[PDB]
């Protein structure tokens, strides 16, 4: 299972 | 500013997720998935409820929530 991956999106 | 999570999920069924605004173009986050992907950004659709996602669309004009799905299939002719 892969892990969880969160990316956060500047603005 | 107001955040989301959205879930994007791959021919593969991998799945990463997105935090952005409401107001976020979602260019940013085609570019970003298609970067974690190795892929050109143009050899990609991405869908929200089978719809193409523009460039220049947004959370709000799409009517997205926290934990929407967007799927991510082959530009086409290619089924």
């Amino acid at each position: 299972e892969a892990e969880e991956r969160i990316i956060v999106l500047s603005d | 500013g107001e955040y989301i999570k959205l879930k994007v999920i791959g021919q593969d069924s991998s799945e990463i997720h997105f935090k952005v605004k409401m107001t976020t173009h979602l260019k940013k986050l085609k570019e970003s998935y298609a970067q974690r992907q190795g892929v050109p950004m143009n050899s990609l659709r991405f869908l929200f409820e089978g719809q193409r996602i523009a460039d220049n669309h947004t959370p709000k004009e799409l009517g997205m929530e926290e934990e929407d799905v967007i799927e991510v299939y082959q530009e086409q002719t290619g089924g």
